[PDB]
């Protein structure tokens, strides 16, 4: 019962993994992540104010 | 026979859990060393178009028949190059499939054994694995 | 889907009572009489929940129990095709850029920018609505 | 055996869009309570010889729209097209009749800057007219889509929800017409 | 009658000139039908309209700098001193029936000519159409773009109004005289002395109506002849090879399409000429050195140069009692830009090492570095163009004018770097999007719940499948991949009839069957040609 | 580049050397810093130039360090 694994999971996707997804995605999981990132950037801006 | 909190689902997948604050993986090596070994494996395999694999564990008494048994667990094993190590028995084995024969592995596999053994005598297990993978993949051609 | 209708009907009962109570209590012993803004808002909040609840209640009495409405439904009761869910589209960001163009035009009062933004909105909304209906090109 | 998802989404959105008109009705009633006895004030002379026929045309567009819906539910794309073209023409007539009323009101001194009554009258009726224009755009887009592929149940659902929007616009107009031209 | 006449004239022509074989070779020439291969002929048709309307304009224009007093109908300028050039430009727009329309069609056609050249250049660059054997023809096109820029500039300088004269004083006179060692000699050779002088407008007129357009016509002839006898490139696709051309013959399909496109371009330019005001010179007044107006933009194809002047810092050198002023930078910059544009194919073959014959185009996603570079260049061009309009943007969009200058200055470095990075990643991302369809087929958008509760999307394979049912992964062939099931025919057709009434069902059935049979036969023909070659 | 990184690597120019981008970043930062020399009397823009130059230098340095340490290729 030996299952081959990687020593560590992939840190990031390859080049081109994300940018076209961001502007074409209909995946609610990715959209939720995008919401969280952008809302937190706005939180930092409002906190600086 | 399933661990605590693990369940066999209607698809056959296992749905498991971890206690809060505990880890799923727990390999006894630092994260950045694991990342270095993962990169060595990935970019050595890409550069040679042969899947490189590493085994750590008990190799038995013959230790080469056991290593040939373990190579059957690597995906596409005919094109794979496994480096198995027994820290207890202090044994180093390299086993590869038929697709890799004649591509430079007869020269490089003993070099990988030597590279691993040099680092093991300093007590550096993951460093030995990384060095051996680097030398063996640098010596195999995508042929 | 009787619980879905019941939720909106309960909200409707509360909103209608609040609207009637507020109008009657401000008509009597409140300066100026009926407070028209809040009364109007409460009446039409009641209307909002009434529209949705009446639609749900009419839908519920048509179709018999769905597997999500059934207390001891099996997972295999829901086997089959669900429907169409768009796999990808870059038309939503174009629609939002168009609407933002028209909004910047309205903010700065530039009628030509408003016209351009409205034209962009119509083109982008057409692009969205037709995306899965354009046939093959003809030659 | 299951709800029409597009239908429920459309109904939910229309109920929300009722609150937008709630805001405008609140503005109108606030200005009317502050009128001081003159509502509409001079020189505004509303005429029902033209508002009533335009209202009746908009109401009859609802029956023509429902006929189109019956054709769509029947699977008859050509009957749907004919009834929706008639509905489009009637709603366009409503928009032009409203514009003519606007033009005659402006010449006699009822404008948005001119008076508080002009402000509420024009925001209320003009945002409703914008909703009518949006519904006409919706008819045009739906009718073009029926020429793009074969008439499926999804296409018929699109026709049905466009009709839900048109009925909402007609009913909002009935409410606005009652409160402006009779509850003065 | 009408047929016997054609045979008689055909025999008379063939007995005298024996042109049958050469004419037939021209009729059988095949052109690819891609929509983007129509971009060059927008420029050609704009040039033809420019020639016709310009010939009409030369019948009325007096390009003299001689000062006169206006005696025409336009009351707001009665008694005002002006040149004969401004005089006759006013006479065209007010005293000749149709003169304002012809003048506006000329100016709109000039704008469409420059914009068409830009867009067509973008196609050439991003698809790799400049590669050998076609380097020279890229060079000829580059020269055509430079000549068009200066031709349009000289053309709108001719009426000698306040705005265009302000443009002449700053760019043609100021930058020129600033040139080191030879600057002032070039100025006095061009102007015959100091600005403004008395020869400038007649000389620019001679350059504008004959000399520059003659060079442009010769270069366009060479350009089109090279395209014609080198046989236009094509995109990869079914049946397309490095050694063939797939498309339609000239007779009749390509000729009809070209003529109809010419008519439609003419219609658009005619609608613009009589629906949108361009350059209403009577509002500007005659040129006087003591006057100026806010908003001194050139035509758009010159704006980037003007934008560069606005953005470059006040860096000057004063060596040994001499002056190197700021404008010299701009001059050098322009040269550099032009030299980089003309030289690009040789730069890229030196960098990439690729010196092979190429007749198949590259999709822009598949050459990520060149696409990123071209996007970077377009970003810089747009930044300089909008910097030229920074004062208008400041007024209309409520930005400090000083802030717009600094936004342009910093963005001139930062925006091209950002655009390069984004365009590079975006191109590779489109490559990955193509790969996904190649391994898994087309996502149909239909979600299905399996009996054990899994959710799966239905895929439409583009090739053969397994015994398990998964598609065999296909190899990328440089061609686009379908991503919508409706674009593969899944939607069917509505049903034959007018928009309001159906046709008889038998007619609909026959028509649909014939359409499907024809589509299948066309696919089979391309497939069997591909299989054979 | 490998086709695992750029799928259409054999169809077109897909690799730009990293030294070109590192040096271009450093030169762009230096150019931002040299526009502090001018006729302008305010310093708001000087701070904007300093900030953009600092961000560029930080990005170049991070990329160079992570390539040297082997964390990115
Ligand atoms: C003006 C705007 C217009 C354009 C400007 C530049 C756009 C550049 C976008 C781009 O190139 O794509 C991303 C691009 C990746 O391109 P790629 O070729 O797909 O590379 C694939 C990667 O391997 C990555 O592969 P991966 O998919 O495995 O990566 C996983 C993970 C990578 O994870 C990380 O590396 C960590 C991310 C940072 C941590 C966040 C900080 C903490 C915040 C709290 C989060 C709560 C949760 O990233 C994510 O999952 C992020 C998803 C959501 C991101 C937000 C999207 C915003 C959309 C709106 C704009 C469009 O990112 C980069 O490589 C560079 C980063 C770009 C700079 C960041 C933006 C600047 C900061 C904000 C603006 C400040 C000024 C105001
Ligand atoms: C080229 C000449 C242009 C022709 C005229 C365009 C008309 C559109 C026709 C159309 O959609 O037909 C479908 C057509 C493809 O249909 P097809 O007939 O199957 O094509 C055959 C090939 O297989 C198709 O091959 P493909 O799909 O691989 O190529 C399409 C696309 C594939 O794209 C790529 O390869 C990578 C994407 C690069 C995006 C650049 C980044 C933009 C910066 C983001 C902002 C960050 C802040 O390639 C490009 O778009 C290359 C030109 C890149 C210019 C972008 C410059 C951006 C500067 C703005 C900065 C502000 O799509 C296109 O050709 C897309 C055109 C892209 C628009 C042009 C750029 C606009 C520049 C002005 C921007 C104004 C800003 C304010
Ligand atoms: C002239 C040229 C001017 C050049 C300008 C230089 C700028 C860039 C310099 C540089 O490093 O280049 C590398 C860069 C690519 O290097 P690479 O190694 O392939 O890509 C980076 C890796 O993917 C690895 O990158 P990574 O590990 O940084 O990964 C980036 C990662 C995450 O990004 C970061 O790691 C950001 C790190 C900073 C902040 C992180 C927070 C923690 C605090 C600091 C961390 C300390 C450690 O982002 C993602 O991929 C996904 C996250 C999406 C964004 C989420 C951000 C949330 C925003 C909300 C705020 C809260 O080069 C470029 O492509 C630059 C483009 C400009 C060059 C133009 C060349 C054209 C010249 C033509 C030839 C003519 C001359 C002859
Ligand atoms: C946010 C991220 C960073 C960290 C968090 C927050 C940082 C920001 C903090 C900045 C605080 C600024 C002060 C706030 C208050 C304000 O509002 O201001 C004050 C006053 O100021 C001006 O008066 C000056 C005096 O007070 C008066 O006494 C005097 O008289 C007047 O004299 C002028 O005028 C006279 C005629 O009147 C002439 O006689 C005379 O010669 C002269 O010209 C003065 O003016 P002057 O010097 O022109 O300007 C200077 C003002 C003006 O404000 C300003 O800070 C300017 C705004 C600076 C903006 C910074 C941009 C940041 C860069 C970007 C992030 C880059 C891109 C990256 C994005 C994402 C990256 C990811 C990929 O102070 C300053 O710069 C403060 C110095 C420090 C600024 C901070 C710089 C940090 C960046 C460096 C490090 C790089 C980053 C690291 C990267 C890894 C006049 O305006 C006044 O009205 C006004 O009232
Ligand atoms: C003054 C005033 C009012 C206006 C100013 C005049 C002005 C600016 C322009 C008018 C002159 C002008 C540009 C006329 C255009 C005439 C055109 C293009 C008519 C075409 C109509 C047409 C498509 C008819 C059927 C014939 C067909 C199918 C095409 C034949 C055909 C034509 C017509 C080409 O032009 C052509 C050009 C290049 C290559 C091949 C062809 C070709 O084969
Ligand atoms: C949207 C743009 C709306 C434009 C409004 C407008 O310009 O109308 C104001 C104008 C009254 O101007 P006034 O100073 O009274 O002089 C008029 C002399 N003919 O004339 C009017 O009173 C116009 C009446 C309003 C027209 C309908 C606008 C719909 C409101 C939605 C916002
Ligand atoms: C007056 C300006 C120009 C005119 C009228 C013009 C006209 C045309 C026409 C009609 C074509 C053939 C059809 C097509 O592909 O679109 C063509 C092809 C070509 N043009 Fe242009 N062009 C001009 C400028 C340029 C420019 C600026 C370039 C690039 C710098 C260029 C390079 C080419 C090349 C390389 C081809 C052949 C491309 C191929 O076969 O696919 N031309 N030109
Ligand atoms: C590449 C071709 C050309 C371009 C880009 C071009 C551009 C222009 C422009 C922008 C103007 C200013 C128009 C205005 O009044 O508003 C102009 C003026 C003029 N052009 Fe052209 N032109 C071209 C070719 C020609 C040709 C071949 C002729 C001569 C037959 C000509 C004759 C004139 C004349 C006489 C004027 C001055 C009269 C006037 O401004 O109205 N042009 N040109
Ligand atoms: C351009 C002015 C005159 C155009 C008429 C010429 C084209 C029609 C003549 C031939 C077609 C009909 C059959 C026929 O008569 O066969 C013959 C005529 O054609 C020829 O053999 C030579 C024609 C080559 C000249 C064409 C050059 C340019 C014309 C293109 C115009 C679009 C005569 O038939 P016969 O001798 O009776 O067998």
């Amino acid at each position: 019962e030996l299952e081959a694994r990687r020593p560590f999971p992939e840190r990031m996707g390859p080049k081109g993994n994300l940018i076209y997804k961001l502007i074409t995605t209909t995946d609610h999981k990715l959209i939720g992540i995008m919401y969280c990132v952008v809302c937190f950037a706005f939180f930092l801006v409002g906190g600086l104010m | 026979d399933l661990p605590y909190g693990s369940a066999l689902t209607s698809s056959g997948r296992i749905s498991a859990v971890t206690e809060p604050g505990e880890l799923s993986v727990h390999y006894p090596f630092p994260t950045m060393d694991l990342v270095v070994l993962d990169d060595a494996l990935k970019y050595g395999s890409r550069a040679a178009k042969a899947r490189f694999a590493v085994y750590i564990g008990p190799l038995g008494a013959d230790t080469a028949a056991t290593a040939r048994e373990i190579l059957a667990n690597v995906p596409t094993p005919e094109n794979a190059v496994l480096l198995a190590v027994s820290p207890d028995q202090r044994a180093i084995e390299v086993v590869y499939g038929a697709d890799v024969k004649g591509r430079g592995i007869e020269s490089a596999a003993p070099l990988g054994v030597s590279a691993a053994a040099a680092s093991f005598k300093e007590g550096n297990l993951i460093d030995g694995l990384i060095s051996a993978v680097r030398v063996m993949s640098a010596g195999v051609s995508p042929a | 889907m009787h619980i879905e209708a019941r939720l909106f009907e309960i909200l409707t009962a509360f909103f209608a009572l609040a609207a009637v109570v507020y109008a009657v209590l401000t008509a009597m012993f409140a300066t100026g009489g009926v407070e028209w803004a809040g009364t109007t808002a409460l009446v039409l909040t009641t209307g909002l929940t009434l529209i949705t609840g009446t639609f749900f209640r009419f839908v519920a009495r048509r179709l018999d129990t769905r597997p999500e409405d059934y207390e001891d439904a099996e997972i295999s009761d829901g086997a089959g095709e669900l429907g169409f869910f768009a796999p990808h589209s870059w038309w939503p960001i174009l629609i939002s850029l168009s609407f933002s163009t028209a909004a910047v035009g309205a903010a700065l009062w530039l009628p030509w920018l408003i016209a351009a933004g409205v034209a962009f909105v119509i083109t982008s909304v057409c692009g969205l609505v037709f995306e899965y209906y354009w046939g093959p090109e003809k030659h | 055996n299951r709800p029409n998802m597009v239908s429920v989404g459309t109904i939910v959105w229309l109920s929300s869009e009722l609150m937008f008109f709630a805001g405008l009705f609140a503005m109108y009633f606030t200005a009317r309570a502050q009128a001081g006895g003159a509502w509409p004030p001079e020189p505004t002379e509303l005429n029902l010889a033209l508002a009533v026929p335009v209202t009746l045309v908009l109401i009859a567009s609802s029956f023509t729209c429902q006929m189109g819906v019956f054709a769509a539910e029947r699977g008859d794309v050509f009957g749907l097209r004919r009834w929706y073209v008639i509905t489009f023409l009637m709603g366009l007539f409503f928009v032009l009749g409203q514009g003519y009323e606007y033009i005659h009101l402006v010449e006699h001194g009822t404008t948005i800057p001119g008076s508080a009554y002009g402000s509420v009258f024009y925001l209320a009726t003009g945002f409703h007219g914008l909703h009518v224009i949006g519904g006409l755009v919706a008819f045009v887009l739906l009718l073009a889509r029926t020429k793009m592929s074969k008439f499926t149940p999804a296409q018929a659902t699109a026709a049905i929800v466009v009709s839900y929007y048109w009925h909402f616009v007609d009913i909002v107009w009935i409410a606005l017409f009652a409160t402006i031209y009779f509850v003065r | 009658d009408f047929a016997k006449l054609a045979a008689a004239q055909g025999d008379a022509i063939d007995s005298r000139y024996h042109p049958s074989a050469a004419v037939r070779r021209q009729l059988n020439k095949v052109f690819p039908t891609h929509w983007s291969f129509l971009l060059g002929e927008i420029a050609l048709y704009s040039f033809i309209i420019l020639l016709l309307t310009g010939v009409w304009l030369t019948l009325f224009f007096d390009p003299s700098m001689a000062h006169v007093t206006y005696d025409g109908v336009y009351q707001p300028l009665r008694g005002v001193q002006m040149s004969r050039a401004y005089e006759t430009a006013l006479d065209i727009s007010f005293e000749v029936r149709g003169g304002l329309f012809v003048r506006q069609v000329h100016h709109w056609a000039a704008l469409m000519f420059a914009a068409s050249i830009m867009v067509h250049l973008a196609r050439i660059f991003f698809t790799g159409a400049f590669r050998r054997p076609r380097e020279a023809n890229w060079v000829i096109g580059s020269l055509l773009l430079i000549l068009a820029m200066f031709e349009g500039f000289f053309g709108y300088s001719l009426p000698d109004d306040l705005l265009s004269g302000t443009g002449i004083r700053a760019a043609l006179s100021g930058i020129t005289m600033g040139i080191p060692v030879i600057g002032t000699w070039m100025h006095w050779a061009l102007f015959g002395g100091d600005f403004p002088g008395e020869i400038l407008i007649p000389r620019l007129y001679a350059l504008h109506i004959l000399l520059i357009p003659g060079i442009i016509l010769a270069l366009i002839g060479a350009h089109l002849a090279l395209v014609w006898f080198q046989k236009h490139t094509q995109f990869p696709g079914p049946g397309r090879t490095e050694t063939n051309v797939v498309g339609v013959r000239v007779m009749p399909v390509f000729a009809v399409k070209s003529g109809a496109f010419f008519a439609m371009i003419t219609g658009v330019l005619g609608l613009m000429g009589g629906l949108l005001t361009i350059n209403p010179i009577w509002n500007l007044g005659p040129y006087k050195p003591s006057q100026v107006s806010a908003g001194s933009q050139p035509d758009f194809y010159m704006m980037w140069t003007d934008g560069l002047i606005r953005l470059w810092p006040a860096w000057e050198f004063y060596p040994f009692g001499h002056t190197i002023p700021q404008g010299v930078w701009v001059a050098v910059g322009m040269g550099l830009v032009f030299a980089l544009l003309i030289a690009y194919p040789f730069i890229e073959k030196k960098v990439t090492g690729d010196d092979a014959h190429h007749n198949l185009l590259q999709r822009p996603r598949d050459v990520p570095v060149r696409t990123a570079i071209g996007s970077m260049a377009i970003a810089l061009y747009l930044l300089l163009t909008f910097a030229c309009m920074n004062d208008i943007i400041a007024l209309k969009f409520h930005i400090s004018l000083n802030a717009t200058t600094w936004i342009g200055r910093i963005g001139m470095v930062v925006l091209p770097a950002i655009v390069y990075f984004v365009a590079y990643r975006w191109a590779i991302s489109l490559q990955r999007s193509d790969r996904e369809v190649l391994e898994h087929g087309v996502e149909t958008g239909i979600i299905k719940r399996l009996p054990h509760g899994a959710y799966v999307e239905l895929h439409q394979p583009l090739g053969p499948v397994d015994e398990h049912g998964h598609p065999i992964p296909l190899e990328y062939a440089g061609a686009p991949l379908p991503k919508r099931m409706n674009k593969l025919g899944s939607g069917g057709a509505p049903g034959t009839g007018s928009f309001l009434f159906p046709d008889p069902a038998v007619e609909h059935e026959a028509l649909t069957e014939a359409a499907h049979a024809s589509e299948h036969k066309s696919l089979t023909a391309l497939k069997e040609h591909q299989d054979r070659i | 580049v490998d086709v695992e990184d750029v799928p259409s690597a054999e169809w077109g120019w897909s690799h730009m050397p990293i030294g070109v981008m590192h040096i271009g970043g450093l030169l762009s930062a230096a150019f931002l810093l040299v526009m502090m020399r001018g006729n302008h009397v305010g310093h708001v823009e000087d701070w904007f130039l300093i900030g953009f130059a600092a961000v560029i230098v930080a990005l170049v340095g991070r990329n160079w360090w992570l390539r040297r340490r082997g964390w990115i290729r």
